[PDB]
């Protein structure tokens, strides 16, 4: 209901709209007497210096930090300095038979990220016929992962898989 | 307890073949075979006579219910009113069938006696209104049928051999 | 056969203490009122020196 | 007389349209801090418009409540209070009064939240039953009877408004070994000889005495009879309807009943 005043203060819109302070001040200060308004030691510091300068993303260790004892994991030549941040290698230890480790070269944290590519695919998985078929049950099982994680979900179906390698 | 019965409202085809789908949906829904009863029906000019679920009849035009006899408790005093009451017009058609039992529960579908007539169906519960939770199971059973229309504000109550003014009603409709 | 079948449940029951010490004992309570056929029986797990696992 | 709800109701209504237009107010007295992008403050603005109609229609709403008070104010209790203060030391009675009912709600919110106990353990008469069922009867709609034919040991009934009575025979305390039937189906007055047990139905209401078994099994306090019987009592009255069936439809099975939490729902499914 109380529509003409909202319109009028609407008219008002360019930047000549400072005489609001002698028609409303007066009054606010008439009914409200209040000194403490902004007395108190403060000052605006919006941003001084952000950045790490000092350790890779702290979620990817952070996560990768809480995994399981069973894996292990290291660094190799430093090739992935500033944005890869990761060059891990993984040695499954449990009851079952080792294997060659992964790459783990991870992208930004939207993880459209096949880390592992298998350098040394070809004559380190046609080596044996047995570890052969754990890379080609590895490989099949992968295609159906939507959008996996380097860093929880490709390992864990990597173990999973290599777990299973005793059908 | 007794709840009222239903007439045939699907009629759509072959009386044989209705029951016989109607059968085979009870099946489907999953029951077992609870025997098999009939619905005596012989009107007098009236009282209509009936016997069901077990030693004991009925017949009454217009009355309170005053059942409490068997057949033949009742047969004797008919015969005996020779002259009285003896109006044994045509006898009146009357249905039977088989009953089958879901789960605290218990169906009846009736037949044709001369060949033109209905092919009723019957159902009762096990509580005291409760018209509410057994219709949908009929709901769920075949489509819009079961009007119930009980004898509400009441508490006839409980409906004891009510459904006989709607098995005559729908003898009359020939 | 109410009779053995009774008796059978009562030994099994009681050598279920024997047959298992370490692990947490079982205490035995019968009704008070036994019908000729019908009978009820309570039994709790009873954890050792505790009152408050009664779950 | 529980008008004080909606009473409070309106006050903290008309200390909100205060509060909202004293706010309203003083945001007018300047414009946008910082925008360097648009005028976006209509939408702040827009805002309080909205609460301004908010309020207004809070007013109304309870302008339409709250019809009107009883005529001869107090009732002419605190006429000792209204006397002189010849007798009056009257502000004292006042005083005990707010002070007992603020006492009473902090025992029993603190009675409530101590229902978390930290007791690792707890270690170091036929003249209460009658007492308890005669509490117990002075309930409505819930007729209770009792002739004990086989000893010490009691034995009672319970009726609703069908004729599903259910038969409860336990010990002198506390309630266990019970059975339910449904219209007239036991006849336990002189089934047979006598109030006979019998211990069976027509295969309908055996999941309705195993949700009370199990019940019985569940309120099994340590102490209080009173209160276990009261629990009891109160969790068989929630079956006066059976029509209601949340969490599903009301034709998934026989039947739907499982409240031990004062609340009922579609039962096999928890």
């Amino acid at each position: 209901q109380p529509l003409l005043d909202a319109v009028l203060a609407n008219i008002r819109s360019p930047v000549f709209n400072h005489s609001l302070y002698r028609t409303f001040v007066p009054a606010m200060t008439a009914i409200h007497g209040p000194p403490i308004t902004a007395p108190v030691v403060c000052t605006r510091k919006r941003r001084l210096e952000d950045d790490e300068r000092q350790s890779i993303p702290s979620v990817l260790q952070g996560e990768v930090a809480r995994l399981d004892p069973k894996f292990l994991v290291n660094l190799d030549p430093s090739h992935c300095s500033n944005n890869g941040t990761v060059h891990l290698i993984c040695k499954l230890d449990d009851k079952d038979l080792p294997s060659v480790p992964p790459l783990e070269l991870s992208v930004p944290a939207d993880y459209p990220a096949q880390s592992p590519l298998w350098i040394d695919r070809q004559w380190q998985y046609d080596a044996n016929p047995f570890l052969q078929s754990v890379h080609r049950c590895m490989t099949s099982r992968l295609l159906q992962l939507p959008d996996k994680h380097s860093v929880t979900a490709l390992l864990n179906t990597w173990a999973q898989s290599v777990h299973q390698a005793c059908l | 307890v007794t709840c009222v019965s239903q007439m045939p409202v699907a009629e759509g085809k072959s009386v044989q073949q209705t029951v016989e789908l109607l059968t085979r949906k009870l099946e489907m829904l999953g029951a077992e075979k609870q025997g098999t009863f009939c619905v005596d029906c012989e009107t007098y000019h009236g009282k209509l006579m009936y016997v069901m679920h077990y030693p004991l009849s009925c017949f009454a035009l217009f009355e309170n219910g005053p059942c409490l006899i068997a057949d033949t408790n009742f047969d004797v005093l008919m015969v005996k009113l020779k002259g009285f009451f003896q109006s044994a017009k045509a006898s009146k058609i009357e249905t039977r069938g088989t009953r089958y039992q879901y789960c605290d529960f218990l169906v009846k579908v009736g037949t044709v006696t001369m060949g033109p007539s209905a092919r009723g169906i019957s159902v009762e519960v096990e509580y005291g209104d409760c018209w509410s939770l057994l219709l949908e199971f009929l709901q769920s059973f075949l489509g819009s049928h079961t009007p119930g229309a009980p004898a509400v504000f009441g508490n006839a109550v409980y409906g004891p051999a009510d459904t006989m003014v709607q098995y005559m009603e729908l003898f009359n409709k020939i | 056969a109410k009779h053995i079948f009774l008796r059978s449940r009562a030994a099994a029951t009681i050598d279920s203490l024997a047959s298992r010490i370490e692990d947490p004992q079982i205490q035995a309570h019968w009704s008070n009122i036994n019908d000729v056929y019908e009978s009820s029986v309570k039994v709790l797990i009873t954890s050792q020196g505790y009152e408050q696992i009664c779950k | 007389s529980v008008n004080l709800e909606a009473f409070s109701q309106a006050i903290s209504a008309i200390q909100a349209l205060r509060s909202s237009v004293s706010r309203v107010f003083d945001c007018l007295k300047d414009g946008m801090r910082n925008k360097e992008t648009l005028e976006g403050r209509e939408k702040a603005f827009i805002a309080h418009f909205q609460d301004n109609l908010h309020s207004v229609n809070r007013d109304l709403n309870e302008l339409e409540r709250l019809s009107n008070l009883v005529g001869k104010p107090s009732e002419n209790h605190p006429l000792h209070n209204s006397g002189l203060l010849s007798l009056d030391p009257y502000s004292q009675l006042l005083q005990a009064y707010k002070w007992s009912n603020k006492l009473q709600y902090h025992a029993g919110l603190a009675s409530g939240l101590l229902n978390q106990q930290s007791l690792k353990r707890s270690a170091n008469p036929q003249y209460v039953d009658d007492v308890i069922s005669r509490i117990d009867r002075m309930f409505p709609e819930m007729s209770i009877h009792l002739s004990r034919p086989n000893g010490t040991s009691a034995m009672l009934l319970v009726t609703l408004g069908k004729v599903l009575k259910v038969i409860v025979v336990m010990r002198s305390l506390f309630i266990d070994r019970t059975i339910v039937k449904g219209y007239n189906e036991n006849v336990y007055t002189e089934d047979g000889k006598l109030d006979i047990w019998s211990k069976s139905n027509y295969q309908v209401f055996q999941k309705v005495t195993d949700h009370a078994t199990t019940a019985l099994l569940h309120y099994q306090l340590p102490q209080m009879p009173d209160v276990v019987v009261r629990s009891f009592m109160t969790w068989l009255r929630s079956y006066i309807k059976l029509f209601q069936a949340p969490c599903q439809r009301c034709g998934k099975f026989l039947q739907d009943g499982l409240p031990p939490t004062w609340r009922d729902f579609r039962t096999l499914e928890a």
